[PDB]
């Protein structure tokens, strides 16, 4: 009879999600639907190949599409067509070059765009199969939802933090209060 | 100094001259037909209705 | 016309101390972008000056932490809320300002009387509440300079309590490198985005810089 | 600085195989706690079993943390900090990124509750409560030990 | 003297300008700079969870109460709440370098003074 | 602590059953508790895995923990190497 | 195009012709309320009357009625969604902040409210009653019903019952004539174009007065319910309340007749499905009795048998609730009866899909507030995975 | 009075020296150890090494003092049928914790059998193992019950060693009000406690609506009487520190008893905020953050972040 | 939009500075002064000759002083001294603090 | 000791370095 | 007490006690509650009638019941749910107004004002 083991299932990784998205695009080729400890583990070592290539292949792509259908992608309010001959076609008939065009693109393009296409930046050099990944695939590094409710964590940030609540104690009474209450201390009036 | 001075020239060049998300689809009677189109494309409020470009018609009244 | 153009592609103004501009300069051959990018970094965080209130002058408070009877903010708060103003100013030296007013009601940077050579960024910033008919008048220091005024003690003078003056207007600032792609002699795309408190706006003070 | 060497979450590398290791020693523990209600095997048997089955799987992951490293993340930033020798050793790695193993009571016997969890997972009540032992008898020896 | 919560004691030795400190990706630069040495030495990964959800935390615009001993739920609870919170981060704000899938928790910021980046990926937070 | 002295656990390598004489060692229990074998020679013993066969040799005065034609995961402890504080244990 | 006509003659037709949109559809049919556990019995020790920081203690050692409270139909729609399946609302609010609120509330959570109707000459949530002194005691009537209890038949959104393939509704429906009328109707749409017409009893105070009472009331929505679900209290209710308290209280005089009954662990007992026969009929194709979230008994017409669940609203002591995990449960059911057609009849697949409603309702009592807390479908599926070894997911 | 953490940590501590006690000398480093029946009652990591290690220590959130002088610390009785059980929560003496199988793992396992065989760890007779749940007679459910307030105030404390939690403590008991407090984006839920039982901030003892509020008082009416609740501004502590009230209740709004109306210094909202959130990132930097070194910018300095007031008696 | 101080506003150093820059590129390159390419890259080389020219004399000449020690009589200002205001203290001024007797405190709203 | 050990740690060798089995700058100074 | 002011303003009251209440003149709107210590959702609600009481002093009595001590009471008040409240107008020709669920503290303000 299976014993419940709580290692029962496998942890989860970044390894194991790239490897996934890596056999559907046909980079890599695992042995069978789901990435075993072997191919994760082999993946960490030859990681930064895959990569390289991918960012290859955007540079390639880059090259031969040209700026205007490869920055196309993070400016959503651009409908014209963004083809080289179009470009070249568009330049003959206003005499606005491909740099101008490119900087008109770039007039329309939003601040979210702005910063998701940063990941085009020269330097950051991000992982081309990481920018475009769903968000379904995202939550399989860490494993999905957490099976506590995030919402019992989540707290306002501008809170008076009310001291009735059912997590707390009830009011602590004024010390020269309680004993007066249970008639152990005869106010002053009494004395006198 | 010259190379750098050329570099940050361009920043003072000239160009010459020539001379409601808290109402939804739901609420406002729309058809079926149209109402399932609109829920496949995740268009569940009026601004994601306008963010993409008789139902103008039924819609413009209200 | 020019083969190296650059354009404000987004200006924004958030609110009335918060204005973004996002610029594009395009193309840079291969390192002009780096080297332009640290230069204006650098220049917009540490290189422009700004005018903010240095010192305030009261007259019957023994000290910059006693409460005034009228006013629901202690001095120290008061002295807070006037280094938060933002101040416009293409003059440098010192310069006078008076808030001499009487409530009861709200004293605002609209309320402040300002020399010529200034003139104020946001009018609705709260600096003080008046709740009885006191008379109020406090003198001000303003001054353009860079980084941020010295927090060392310099109320020798007649009882002008020092305000920490933090002179500089560009709140953050970024860039970003793309290629351009044009496979004959590796040009690039330089992105400039200012966030600055409205005491100019972020073309000028990519001008500035 | 350059370089700019920085952990993380992630960089706090598991062997791969001690989901199975721990998977394997929980059977067995599981298995002989059993006959041990049966009256098959009596209470140092299992005692016994209990300490020395979760030190073997303790060792044996200290042992092939560093193989591990070298084949697969050799540029790990917590292996290079232990490996180079720059700060910390394989031990003190290894209580982030293998198991804590077994504590000891005040008194030099074994605590028979092993620690399957390294701080990177993070220690259960009652695992950190034990570990709480190791502690308190580092600081007081440490004491003891200097003066 | 300045210290976290998770026994992370510092001294204060340098004081520099804000334009040479190293900036993250929005281009905001960093507070302060802590040595990377001393969790694994000291081995309070606390911080390390603390670090990323405070940065989730501010770009989410919540405040986050969390009891001890999480992992009583599910293995590695901490770590899914962590990683989750930083993707919402990343995705309501719009600011892809605060969960990077590569590597979560961590992003490539640059040197303030050469502009130029630190090639491997260092962990922010607040 | 128990075994009072060194010992070296052998692991298996390679997935597979185990082939090896069950006559050429001496039954025991262990001090776990389970029964094993007690090797006294230079016994051989045989894991034919997926791919080809995987000879290990036993060491003399080591105990066998294993059984004849049984399946052994990968990484899983064969065999025990053995090459005085009394506690009282209240149960 | 007349919703109050008989559904014998022409359909509402309109022009859907184009596949339905997976998920398919289901429809939650009641009044909408937010927490409002109907379920409500009278109970032993009670806590402080005063002192609320005391109550959770009664959260963790509940009323055995209120393991998993169900509540109203809107929590169920609201759970559903949560859990991937996608849901439809009908039902009537006030014109006032109140019904804006609470369709806001449903809108936000992804819920279709198209099948929701105001009324703009009533008050949310209000019932206007007359306090009468008869024979001694204090009573009230109902004066004017609340906006929830006055759905008239003509305002049914017949384009939700077309599409949707499940029709849920309560028993606190019953406690309206106009709702009851309403109801009817309803199911007889629902039927014609072959929706499942699935019964969640949770009944309210007045319903448990007396056993042949509501089930004369329950008599006819039960008879055309094809999936049914009830609590372990309201089953027993329905057949015999008093003979299976016997049976939990019999002890053995001499010695026990299984080694397990030495044990004395807490009673799980399955009801055969001869005891089910007087609340059997054709049409049913499945019944479910929720002993909280500790067992699901399951029965359908080929086989019946017992899902084993747990609960651990001590593991989060100060956040515990028991509200809604009633309806997180029946949510669960839902959202896989309608992606696995296949359950009403294989046994294997019924089970593990089952598990996913325990599950379901684990989550749903970790946290306080109905709402707020439903949970996820990959927090659900997480949690199910986690539970249950990998034989029985 | 350093902070409102030291005001109520103080008032918890346990001195096992003393007149009659065992001091420095009878310090033998058995009472120095951790004993299995400290756990709910003794906070394992809050050694607290004052006059000397071990012999200062501190109880635990939930433990209680007994009628014959004993620490009690409740736990969840598993009751099996017995009655309605009434209140559940039993409140245990060191002597018969021991007799007691007391688990503290959860009820989230499940497999083809029931969950009544499911094992668990627990403790027995001081000594742990693992039992079938149908054997534990106690569960240790509050989270906060083997810690005490020091330690309780670490988020992701279970990824810390004991040992770094003991100095955390120590740290915590050393933080410095600020000038403006701000509360923590990540905590444990704990600070509200802290901040309620500090006396710090201001609690309304009576019920009613907020008449006037400023900077020095608070104008509180209700049962047709008024209360004038005086603030507390720039006042010296016992270590020098500022103690500053600000109000929180606007004017007009309505107060129940126990309710928070202003607060003091290292608190905002109700809560323990002694410190501030700021962006860090862990990369070694030229040697100036070289082992326990930090280094900082000006935009801390200049922007009063860590700004704190300092108020020194000289009589 | 080069700095240009009234001591420098006749623009001759851009002349200069232009003519410099225009002999330069052409000498260095002889061959190729009926090319367009060179001739864009050359006229441009002008343009910022005269622009560093004309901001080099700005700085050296300065500003005549303003209006409320040297052998040739020149009196000059840096750009900083120019761009000084005013301290607008005087004691009728607005903007300065004055006696309780003529405060005129403005009421608020 | 951790910037002498980067920098003397070297090139990717082998399986580290190339994706496939093959089956560089020159500096004079 | 006398000296130390009373946690809770929301006084309980029996079956009778509450029909003698009601029988007598009120001058101010009657609130009664229902209730459970056991129910989930009624922790909620008895925050804001505390909260509700401070706000209305002395010119609307709130009161409340516990449907374990009164559950005969209860259910021919037309009780259906736990958390249930009754707004007893002080006029005896007005209809007394009954809400049900988790109502928003400004809907109950709102109705002893404009209903009564
Ligand atoms: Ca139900
Ligand atoms: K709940």
């Amino acid at each position: 009879k299976e014993q419940w083991s709580r290692w029962q299932r496998r942890r989860p990784d970044v390894e194991t999600v790239f490897l996934k998205a890596m056999a559907e695009t046909g980079q890599v080729k695992l042995y069978g639907k789901e990435p075993t400890l072997t191919e994760t583990s082999l993946y960490r070592a030859r990681r930064h190949l895959f990569k390289e290539e991918r960012l290859q292949a955007e540079r390639e792509r880059l090259a031969k599409e040209g700026p205007m259908a490869f920055y196309s992608e993070w400016v959503k309010a651009w409908k014209r067509d963004t083809s080289r001959e179009a470009v070249q076609k568009h330049f003959e008939e206003t005499g606005e070059d491909e740099n101008t065009q490119l900087i008109e693109m770039f007039s329309h393009q939003t601040d979210r765009e702005y910063r998701i296409m940063m990941g085009t930046d020269v330097r950051i050099k991000r992982d081309p199969l990481a920018m475009r990944m769903k968000e379904d695939q995202i939550k399989q590094i860490w494993g999905g939802d957490p099976v506590y409710p995030t919402i019992n964590y989540i707290q306002a940030p501008d809170a008076v933090m009310d001291f009735r609540g059912p997590d707390f104690h009830e009011p602590t009474p004024n010390m020269l209060s309680y004993l007066k209450e249970n008639c152990k201390v005869i106010s002053r009036e009494m004395h006198e | 100094s010259r190379n750098l001075i050329n570099l940050f020239i361009p920043f003072l060049h000239v160009e010459e001259e020539t001379f409601f998300q808290y109402i939804f689809i739901d609420q406002l009677e729309l058809p079926p037909r149209i109402y399932n189109c609109l829920k496949k494309s995740n268009i569940h409020t009026l601004l994601d209705l306008l963010n993409n470009s008789k139902l103008l018609d039924i819609l413009e009244k209200k | 016309t020019r083969t190296l153009q650059w354009k404000c592609v987004e200006s924004r103004r958030d609110s009335k101390r918060l204005y973004y501009g996002r610029f594009i300069l395009s193309p840079l051959m291969k390192g002009q972008a780096d080297t332009i990018g640290i230069a204006m970094r650098r220049a917009l965080l540490g290189e422009i000056e700004g005018t903010c209130i240095t010192r305030a002058k009261f007259e019957n408070i023994p000290h910059d932490y006693s409460n005034i009877v009228g006013i629901q903010e202690s001095v120290h708060e008061i002295l807070m809320n006037l280094n938060e103003i933002v101040l416009k100013s293409n003059l440098y030296g010192t310069r006078n300002a008076l808030i001499c007013v009487q409530g009861p009601g709200y004293i605002t940077a609209r309320d402040i009387i300002l020399p010529p050579s200034v003139e104020i960024v946001d009018n609705t910033q709260h600096i003080a509440t008046l709740t009885e008919p006191i008379n109020l008048c406090i003198g001000l220091k303003i001054e353009r300079n860079r980084g941020y005024s010295l927090k060392m003690s310099n109320n020798f003078e007649d009882r002008s309590y020092p305000i920490d003056a933090v002179f500089m207007p560009v709140q953050n600032a970024n860039h970003s490198i793309h290629s351009y792609g044009n496979g004959n002699e590796k040009q690039e795309i330089l992105f400039i985005e200012i966030w600055t408190n409205g005491s100019l706006t972020p073309k000028e003070a990519l001008h500035e810089a | 600085t350059a370089t700019s060497i920085s952990l993380g979450i992630d960089d706090l590398l598991t062997i791969p195989s001690k989901g199975w290791l721990v998977q394997d020693a929980e059977q067995q523990s599981l298995i002989l706690e059993k006959h041990h209600h049966y009256g098959n095997v009596h209470a140092v048997e299992k005692l016994r079993q209990s300490i020395e089955i979760w030190y073997a799987t303790s060792e044996y992951l200290r042992q092939e943390m560093n193989p591990n490293f070298r084949m697969t993340d050799p540029f790990n930033p917590v292996h290079m900090m232990s490996f180079s020798g720059a700060r910390g050793n394989a031990s003190q790695v290894h209580q982030l990124v293998g198991m804590r193993g077994l504590m000891s009571d005040p008194q030099g016997q074994m605590i028979d509750l092993p620690i399957q969890s390294n701080l990177r997972e993070g220690l259960s009540l009652t695992e950190y409560i034990i570990s709480c032992y190791g502690a308190r008898k580092g600081v007081v020896d440490t004491a003891v030990r200097t003066s | 003297k300045v210290a976290g919560r998770h026994g992370n004691k510092g001294i204060i030795s340098k004081i520099l300008p804000r334009q040479d400190m190293p900036y993250l990706q929005d281009g905001r630069p960093v507070d302060m700079v802590f040595n990377p040495l001393g969790v694994p030495s000291r081995m309070n990964v606390g911080q390390i969870f603390e670090c990323s959800l405070g940065l989730a935390g501010s770009l989410l615009d919540r405040h986050y109460r969390i009891a001890p001993f999480d992992e009583r739920y599910e293995q590695e609870a901490s770590r899914k709440l962590v990683f989750s919170e930083l993707y919402e981060a990343s995705k309501q704000t719009a600011n892809p370098w605060v969960f990077e899938p590569e590597y979560p928790g961590k992003s490539r910021i640059f040197d303030g003074r050469t502009g130029d980046p630190f090639e491997q990926p260092v962990i922010i937070g607040k | 602590v128990f075994t009072g002295g060194t010992a070296e656990h052998v692991r298996a390598p390679y997935n597979g059953k185990i082939k090896f004489n069950e006559d050429l060692v001496h039954p025991t229990r262990t001090r776990h508790g389970h029964p094993a074998f007690l090797c006294y020679i230079d016994l051989s013993v045989i894991i034919e895995s997926e791919d080809i066969i995987h000879s290990v040799t036993i060491p003399p005065k080591s105990f066998l923990l294993v059984q004849n034609d049984q399946y052994v995961e990968s990484e899983q402890v064969i065999a025990e190497i053995r090459e005085k504080e009394r506690v009282r244990k209240y149960i | 195009t007349n919703p109050d006509s008989d559904p014998a003659l022409v359909d509402y037709d309109d022009g859907i012709d184009f596949p339905y949109d997976d998920p398919p559809l289901v429809c939650c049919f009641g009044a909408v309320q937010k927490e409002f556990v109907p379920v409500v019995r009278v109970h032993d020790n009670p806590m402080h009357p005063d002192i609320y920081s005391q109550w959770k203690m009664l959260q963790w050692d509940p009323p055995e009625f209120g393991r998993a409270p169900g509540g109203p139909p809107s929590n169920v729609a609201i759970s559903h969604v949560r859990l991937g399946g996608r849901a439809a609302f009908m039902g009537k609010v006030g014109g006032d902040d109140y019904g804006e609120e609470l369709v806001l509330m449903m809108n936000k959570e992804r819920v279709q409210t198209r099948g929701v109707k105001f009324d703009e000459g009533a008050s949310t949530a209000c019932t206007r009653v007359k306090i009468k002194f008869e024979d001694g005691k204090m009573k009230a009537e109902t004066v004017k019903e609340p906006p929830e209890d006055s759905l008239l038949a003509s305002e049914l959104n017949l384009a939700v019952l077309k599409e949707a393939r499940i029709f849920h509704f309560n028993s606190e429906v019953l406690t309206s004539p106009t709702m009851e009328s309403t109801l009817f109707k309803a199911i007889q749409w629902s039927k014609k174009f072959g929706g499942l017409i699935f019964f969640d009893l949770n009944l309210p105070l007045p319903l448990w007065r007396s056993r042949n009472e509501t089930r004369k009331l329950i008599k006819k929505s039960w008879d055309e319910a094809n999936i049914i679900e009830v609590s372990q209290q309201e089953l027993e209710f329905l057949l015999d309340e008093e003979y299976y308290e016997r049976r939990r209280n019999y002890t053995p005089q001499y010695f026990a007749e299984d080694f397990e009954q030495t044990k004395n662990r807490r009673d799980y007992y399955h009801y055969t499905p001869e005891e089910i026969k007087p609340l059997w009929h054709d049409d049913l194709k499945l019944l479910v009795v929720t002993d909280g979230t500790l067992r699901l008994h399951y029965y359908t017409p080929k086989f019946d048998g017992v899902v084993v669940g747990t609960e651990d609203v001590l593991i989060t002591p100060f956040t515990c609730d028991r509200t809604g995990s009633g309806d997180a449960v029946v949510a669960g059911i839902m959202r896989k009866l309608t992606t696995c057609p296949e359950m009403f009849e294989d046994q294997d697949v019924l089970e593990r899909q089952l598990r996913f409603a325990v599950a379901a309702g684990i989550i749903s009592q970790w946290t306080i507030g109905a709402v707020r807390g439903f949970p996820t479908e990959s927090a659900t599926q997480n949690l199910k995975e986690q539970v249950y070894v990998p034989s029985m997911w | 009075r350093t902070n409102p953490l030291t005001q109520i940590v103080h008032g918890r501590k346990l001195s096992y020296l003393g007149p009659g006690g065992l001091t420095g000398r009878t310090a033998n480093f058995r009472i120095r150890d951790i004993h299995p029946s400290h756990y709910g009652r003794i906070c394992p990591i809050d050694t607290s090494e004052g006059i000397n290690v071990g012999l200062i220590g501190s109880l635990s959130i939930h433990a209680r003092i007994g009628d014959w002088g004993s620490l009690e610390s409740p736990f969840y009785e598993l009751v099996e049928k017995s009655k309605k059980a009434q209140i559940r929560m039993l409140f245990l003496s060191p002597s018969q914790d021991e007799y007691y199988m007391i688990a503290a793992g959860n009820s989230l396992a499940l497999n083809r059998g029931i969950q009544e065989e499911q094992v668990v760890p627990a403790r027995y007779r001081q000594e742990f193992l693992t039992i079938a749940w149908e054997e534990v007679h106690l569960r240790s459910i509050f989270p906060f019950q083997y810690f005490s307030i020091g330690a309780s105030l670490i988020p992701f404390i279970e990824h810390n060693d004991a040992n770094r939690a003991l100095m955390s403590s120590n740290m915590q008991r050393q933080a410095v009000p600020l000038s403006r407090s701000e509360k923590c984006i990540v905590g444990t839920g704990l600070e509200r406690q802290v901040a309620l039982d500090s006396g710090v901030p201001a609690i309304a003892e009576h019920e009613g609506k907020i008449l006037y509020t400023d900077t020095e008082k608070i104008i509180l009416s209700g049962n047709e009487n008024t209360l004038s609740i005086p603030l507390i501004m720039y006042q010296r502590s016992n270590k020098n520190t500022c103690m500053h009230q600000k109000p929180q209740v606007r004017r007009g709004k309505c107060i129940k008893k126990g309710q928070i109306l202003a607060d003091g210094a290292a608190t905002v909202g109700g809560e323990l905020a002694l410190g501030k959130n700021i962006l860090v990132a862990y990369m070694p930097w030229e040697g100036y953050n070289f082992e326990d070194a930090v280094l900082i910018s000006e935009c801390l300095v200049y922007g009063d972040i860590y700004t704190s007031f300092h108020i020194r008696k000289y009589e | 939009d080069v700095p240009i101080t009234p001591f420098t506003r006749d623009m001759s150093a851009s002349g200069d500075g232009i003519v410099a820059g225009l002999i330069r590129m052409l000498t260095v390159q002889p061959d190729l002064m009926n090319d367009k390419g060179y001739l864009e890259r050359t006229a441009r080389y002008a343009i910022e000759c005269g622009v560093v020219d004309q901001w080099l004399l700005a700085q050296t000449r300065g500003y005549p002083p303003k209006d409320d020690s040297d052998p040739n009589g020149i009196r000059s200002i840096t750009e900083r001294e120019y761009r000084t205001s005013k301290p607008y203290d005087e004691p009728d001024g607005p903007y300065v603090m004055k006696p309780v007797e003529e405060r005129e405190y403005r009421k608020l709203e | 000791l951790i910037g002498l050990y980067v920098l003397t740690s070297g090139t990717r060798r082998g399986i580290c370095a190339n994706r496939y089995n093959p089956c560089e700058p020159f500096f004079c100074n | 007490g006398k000296f130390v002011r009373e946690d809770y303003l929301v006084r309980k009251l029996s079956a009778q006690e509450l029909q003698d209440l009601v029988k007598g003149e009120r001058k101010v709107p009657l609130i009664v509650d229902f209730y459970a210590t056991w129910c989930g959702p009624c922790i909620l609600m008895a925050q804001e009638l505390e909260m509700l009481a401070v706000e209305y002093e002395s010119n609307a009595m709130i009161v409340k019941v516990d449907t374990d001590d009164e559950y005969e009471f209860a259910r021919d008040m037309q009780v259906r749910g736990l958390p249930t409240l009754f707004f007893i107008s002080p006029d005896p020709s007005k209809d007394a107004i009954r809400t049900e669920g988790l109502i928003p503290l400004q809907m109950m303000r709102d109705i002893i004002d404009n209903d009564m």
